[PDB]
């Protein structure tokens, strides 16, 4: 993968300002404006239960890894386009890695 | 006599493509500089920059506006209604440095206009010709609104701006923006969830969350939301008012609308007191970076 690895310090302190706002990490976590991330990592999108997608998330069906996710948190709307997360991007290659590196654990 | 008059002069030797680079300088640092204020960005205090420069125009004899870029004096720059600013003139200190034959107000202005369409908002037409006057055309403090108050206030203070009923409620939707800072304003929390991205989430959020008026640790009294979100007493005026609540109401179900609202009230803003000559040149509109590639 070219995804390398970074600071999972970095990273959460990177998810508590730019997505913890519509996002939980831990297991029960409950959906707010975007879906719980909780095992984000080996699942389809589109697919937990109690969160209403959009069609174009559901369609997108891309079975989620550190890459994907990388080109997906960078320009959110053009991975994925008509998605409703309303997110400017990382447009830095070590917030990626950090934050990647962080949710990975998080979403054991 | 006749009030003063401001023409718009167009920098010497200065088009199009030049006025481009400076958007690309601000949209670049836009991006370095993406760990200010808790990872929000100064996004959201360059609009507000834009906006209180703008703010001080009085229609009745072409006072204040933006047109002179008098808030680089320290009369209006120690304004305490424009407390938290100086994070957005140190921001462009070092563009003006990079483009030293701008103007103050062309400068500011612009960076109002470049924030908002790289927060992905709609994109603002926007007209260079801005020339810097003396340090006692500065206007005096308490042109700018006051956050305590109601529907009538706003209402009436915005008339000193030209704008009408649907003028404010497309303006007020920037409010979505950032945060407030209890050290600046007196007044603690963001809007929404999402502050550093140009949507509708002001009137929805408006509508659609359970405001609780409260009192925070200054002593002041905001609505407080169970998610987590503020309003001022005056935004909240916009749903109590049956006038300003039909059009937050429009924009709510309806982000194209006001976004191309928003376009309008906000350039009309920037370019209150300013006469544009038959010569001048048509309005630039900036390609973003994401539309340069990047
Ligand atoms: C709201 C203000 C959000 C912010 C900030 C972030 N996300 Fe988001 N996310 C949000 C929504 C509304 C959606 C659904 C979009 C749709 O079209 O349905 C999402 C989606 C995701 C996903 C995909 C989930 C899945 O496919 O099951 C991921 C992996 C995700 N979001 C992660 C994520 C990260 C890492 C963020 C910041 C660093 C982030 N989001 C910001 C809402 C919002
Ligand atoms: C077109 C833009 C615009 C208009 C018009 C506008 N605001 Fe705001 N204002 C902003 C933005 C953007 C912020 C957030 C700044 C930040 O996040 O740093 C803000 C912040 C504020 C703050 C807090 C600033 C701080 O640092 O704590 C107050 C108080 C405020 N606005 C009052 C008002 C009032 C009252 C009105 C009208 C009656 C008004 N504003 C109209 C854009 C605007």
């Amino acid at each position: 993968t070219e995804f390398k690895a970074g600071s999972a310090k970095k990273g959460a302190t990177l998810f508590k300002t730019r997505c913890l706002q519509c996002h939980t990490v831990e297991k029960g976590g409950p959906h707010k404006v975007g879906p719980n991330l909780h095992g984000i990592f080996g699942r389809h999108s589109g697919q937990a239960e109690g969160y209403s997608y959009t069609d174009a998330n559901i369609k997108k069906n891309v079975l989620w890894d550190e890459n994907n996710m990388s080109e997906y948190l960078t320009n959110p709307k053009k991975y994925i386009p008509g998605t409703k997360m309303a997110f400017g991007g990382l447009k830095k290659e070590k917030d990626r890695n950090d934050l990647i590196t962080y949710l990975k654990k998080a979403c054991e | 006599t006749t009030p003063l008059v401001h023409v718009a002069s167009v920098e010497k030797g200065r088009s199009y493509e030049d006025f481009q680079k400076v958007y690309n300088a601000i949209a670049l640092k836009l991006r370095e500089d993406d760990e200010y204020d808790n990872y929000i960005g100064y996004g959201p205090v360059l609009v507000r920059l834009a906006w209180h420069i703008s703010g001080t125009w009085d229609k009745h004899d072409n006072t204040g506006g933006s047109y002179g870029g008098t808030y680089r004096f320290k009369k209006e720059f120690n304004d305490p209604s424009n407390a938290g600013l100086q994070n957005g003139f140190k921001f462009l200190e070092p563009i003006h440095k990079e483009f030293p034959w701008i103007s103050s107000g062309d400068l500011f202005s612009l960076g109002g206009v470049t924030a908002v369409q790289e927060m992905q908002g709609p994109k603002i037409p926007w007209r260079c010709g801005r020339v810097d006057t003396p340090e006692d055309t500065t206007p005096d403090n308490g042109r700018l609104p006051d956050a305590d108050k109601d529907a009538g206030y706003v209402r009436t203070f915005f008339q000193r701006l030209n704008m009408n009923d649907r003028e404010v409620v497309a303006l007020m939707g920037a409010h979505a923006l950032g945060k407030t800072h209890l050290k600046n304003s007196g007044y603690e929390g963001p809007g929404g969830a999402a502050n550093n991205v140009f949507t509708n989430e002001f009137y929805l959020n408006l509508l659609n969350e359970d405001w609780k008026l409260e009192k925070n640790d200054a002593n002041n009294e905001q609505w407080d939301s169970k998610s987590g979100y503020m309003m001022l007493p005056t935004d909240y005026s916009l749903i109590q008012d049956p006038k300003y609540l039909s059009i937050v109401k429009e924009y709510a179900n309806d982000q194209d609308k006001f976004f191309k609202d928003f376009s309008k009230a906000f350039e009309k803003l920037l370019e209150n007191g300013i006469t544009f000559p038959k010569d001048a040149p048509s309005p630039f509109i900036f390609k973003t970076l994401e539309e340069q590639g990047l």
